[PDB]
């Protein structure tokens, strides 16, 4: 499916079809300077990505569940009208309002579960 | 049980080091056009968003003659003024010989500005003209050393090929911050009590420093940040009679001056394209350059500074002289005002003492009463040794005005003899960096090293 | 609590406020190739360290804890007199004098760990 | 006409003025969408989309 | 061994000696903008190895073993004919041309473990 | 090539108008040049005029 050949199937559909995707991220040449800024920054941006998965515990492509609860009024929508009918797009186009809370839960529940497991690689 | 190693990651651990630091400039001065001052040209926009934060236990040492940041800021302008010129007119066909008469501007003799005329090689290069502008004295030259006196010269082309400023830059000293790049903090000390070197305290961290104005100026310092507290005495070896001693002022002074001659701009085409602007005729009277001090301010503020000075001298008095003669860019008060260069003879300033007992300094004579400071102008500005040497500064027409705030001054002690009871002082001046260091005395840059080792009692399970 | 506010604070304050000072580790903008060159260096600095946590197995912001015992003369300190009043300036003023060993110590860790776990991985 | 307005220059004549065909690609990170639909008029939706 | 010092040596003596030859790959220094561009470039294939390595599930330096069977048409060599006396050089000079159904073939590996483990993290 | 009478015979001594750094002061001067460096001025027969 390549770089972008994903789009408008639905959720099920690109559970799969992430690293065709996702692996084409990196890239560079030659114009002048103004590329060598494109191509430092398009390399900012990929770590940035890879470090913000890197608190969460996640690290990987992988379908990377934490524990929060979710809250209704984040899409107020069953699950039959999330995973069997929508696409991506137009659900960032609903959840992308709460994404400045929903980065900092994350962080919040890896504020809930390594120094209890290091005093139970400790105390223990 | 024993203990066993641990890393952590993100451990607020510092090092001092040299580092490249970039330029913000204050967003409204986005609103100018492209290639039009610094802001926009090479700059970010700032917003401040990551505001100051105070840290709590901490403790630095300072430095301020060991400050990296100002040797930075000098190549920095350096660099950057010398890209600023480069679309200009070089000038090179205004070298030839000048035939100037006498100064016979509404009769009567002007004594600053004299008449020239030349013969101008003109865009068509096979149609030469005559022309004639008003030049000053400081920018002329006697030809040659016999009585052929109505001969004359600019006073470059014989060290260098000088060039004119694009009059559509401006000369504005926008407040210029310093940040910290990725991986990097600014340190600052809030303590006020800082004495040049040493503890600090109250130390907050920043992303970028206050707005720096990049003034350049000799024997006073212009525009810039005032002391919290009271005068303030900074010098490496105060005992040191080589070492300039930076007096950072609490109270400021105004100072307030102007061109009060109506001058005229004329328009000369030098070669193909491009042209050039000088002095043409002078509308009204004329009148000499002067500026203004208010003299109980003044007389206030040299008695204080003699209060903080002895706070370092025990019972010796106060006293002040002029510069030791010197030459133009070295014995006076040499400032921009609005694009033109003035040099003010300080001695005025500094023709007074003061006893170590203060007097109260209201003692009301006359409010109005002001101190006068004769100043002369110059076009050709041998502006810094490495620069591209030369510049000229283009007349601007109409009386200027300008007004500021006095807020700093560079002292040198005059040498300490036959025990004398005063240990006299003079004005001082040189190399430019002393002034950006009265202004970057609060901050310090710290690499940041996030991986520490502890011993803990975890123990990693297979 | 941002960039540096954990400086001065005890060890037990600073073992929390981790992420918050170290996801400020990337940037970068415009003055000269000056500021591009210290771009590059920052960001292959933030990526050596990534690397060097890589070697030991750490690979997150978590509490790492390794094997070795911790011989006496690194410190030569109670547990009390590191814990409850020590910060980490004062502490790294102590601890930084041996790093060709404690760096070295971490991938003798990675050494005691692998291939052991190689057959355990084939040979059960 | 010229050096009353500006003194200008030269073209070397051993580089030439062919209008080379020259492609646009976009970096690392982003993407160029083409609406194949005909019928675009200007602004407006597009369904015939390719990358 | 430093860089490139465990050249020559088996396939079981460079079983280990990988940290030390990995470890040095990100550096750069000033002559122009020219080195920079080799240093970016640089930074960009270690980000790549590393995130080719994220991709398959190994993300470190360990001995990552996926679950795929060998074919025979890649070696047709015995257990003793690849370990004890081949070196690496001559190994992937009969692999090499293999890489575009093996660099596949492992995200094929990560196929067959992904949403297994998301259903018995969530179904369970 | 009269150096201190007599010949030499790699040097030649030559004298040109320099245009001056007044630029309306232009004044002669004199240097010796290598005889690689210094080629005749033309074809056409005036022996004493000469070019870099
Ligand atoms: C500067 O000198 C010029 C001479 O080049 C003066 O111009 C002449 O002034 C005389 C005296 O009134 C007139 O007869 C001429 O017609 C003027 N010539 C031109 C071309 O204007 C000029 O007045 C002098 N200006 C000042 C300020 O001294
Ligand atoms: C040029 O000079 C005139 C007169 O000296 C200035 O006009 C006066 O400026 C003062 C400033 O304090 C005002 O108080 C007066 O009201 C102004 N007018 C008069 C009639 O005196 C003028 O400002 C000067 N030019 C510039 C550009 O400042
Ligand atoms: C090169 O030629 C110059 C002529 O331009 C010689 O200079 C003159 O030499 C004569 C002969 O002694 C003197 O009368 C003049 O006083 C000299 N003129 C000057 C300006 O010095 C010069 O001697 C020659 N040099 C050599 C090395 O051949």
């Amino acid at each position: 499916l390549g770089f972008l050949g994903a789009a408008g199937s639905t959720m099920g559909a690109a559970s799969m079809t992430l690293t065709v995707q996702a692996r084409n991220l990196l890239s560079g040449t030659v114009w002048g300077i103004k590329q060598l800024q494109a191509r430092v920054l398009a390399v900012e941006r990929y770590l940035r990505d890879q470090q913000l998965l890197g608190i969460w515990g996640c690290s990987g492509k992988l379908i990377c569940c934490t524990n929060v609860p979710w809250n209704s009024s984040w899409s107020n929508r069953n699950l039959s009208e999330i995973w069997d009918n929508m696409t991506w797009l137009q659900w960032d186009k609903e959840i992308s309002n709460y994404t400045q809370i929903i980065y900092g839960l994350l962080e919040e529940s890896q504020n809930q579960q390594e120094k209890n497991e290091q005093d139970l690689l400790a105390l223990d | 049980e024993n203990l066993w190693v641990t890393v952590y990651y993100g451990v607020p651990v510092w090092k001092e080091a040299k580092t490249t630091l970039f330029c913000a400039s204050d967003a409204r001065a986005y609103e100018k056009e492209v290639h039009n001052v610094w802001a926009t040209h090479a700059c970010v926009p700032t917003d401040p968003s990551p505001q100051e934060l105070v840290l709590g236990n901490v403790t630095e040492n300072f430095n301020m003659w060991k400050n990296d940041m100002v040797d930075q800021m000098h190549e920095d302008i350096i660099s950057l003024w010398d890209q600023s010129l480069k679309p200009c007119v070089k000038l090179t066909p205004l070298c030839v010989t000048l035939i100037c008469s006498n100064a016979t501007v509404k009769n009567g003799t002007v004594e600053e500005m004299k008449n020239c005329s030349f013969n101008t090689t003109t865009e068509i290069r096979d149609k030469e003209k005559k022309e004639y502008a008003l030049f000053y004295k400081p920018d002329i030259v006697p030809l040659s050393e016999t009585n052929n006196t109505s001969e004359y010269r600019l006073i470059n082309c014989n060290t260098s090929a000088c060039t004119q400023a694009c009059p559509k830059v401006t000369f504005e000293p926008i407040p210029i911050h310093y940040c910290a790049p990725a991986g990097y903090a600014i340190l600052k000390c809030n303590d006020e009590t800082f004495n040049g070197t040493g503890p600090c305290s109250n130390v907050s961290t920043v992303q970028c420093t206050h707005g720096i104005r990049p003034v350049v100026s000799t024997q006073l310092l212009l525009n810039g940040s005032l002391a919290e507290k009271e005068i303030v005495i900074r010098s490496e070896n105060l005992t040191n009679n080589a070492k300039i001693i930076i007096v950072h002022l609490h109270t400021p002074v105004e100072i307030v001056c102007t061109r009060p001659n109506n001058n005229t701009r004329k328009s000369v085409r030098i070669g193909p394209g491009q042209t050039f602007y000088a002095t043409g005729d002078i509308i009204g009277d004329i009148k000499q350059a002067h500026c203004n001090i208010s003299e109980e301010k003044w007389n206030d503020t040299l008695q204080k500074v003699g209060i903080e000075l002895q706070k370092h001298f025990p019972n010796k008095t106060i006293k002040y002289n002029q510069s030791a003669g010197g030459d133009m860019e070295i014995t006076t008060h040499s400032f921009n005002c609005g694009g033109e260069f003035f040099y003010c003879n300080t001695s005025n300033l500094f023709n007074g003492t003061y006893n170590g007992t203060y007097i109260s300094t209201n003692s009301s004579a006359n409010s109005t009463s002001t101190i006068t400071l004769q100043c002369r102008i110059k076009q050709i500005i041998n502006m810094w040794q490495g620069v591209g040497r030369c510049m000229y500064a283009p007349p601007i027409a109409g009386n200027i005005t300008c007004r500021s705030n006095i807020t700093g001054l560079l002292l040198t002690r005059d040498g300490g003899t036959n025990s004398n009871e005063t240990e006299t002082f003079r004005p001082a001046g040189g190399d430019m960096r002393d002034n950006w260091r009265s202004e970057l005395y609060k901050y310090k840059v710290v690499k940041i090293e996030p991986l520490g080792v502890a011993p803990t009692r975890c123990k990693r399970r297979v």
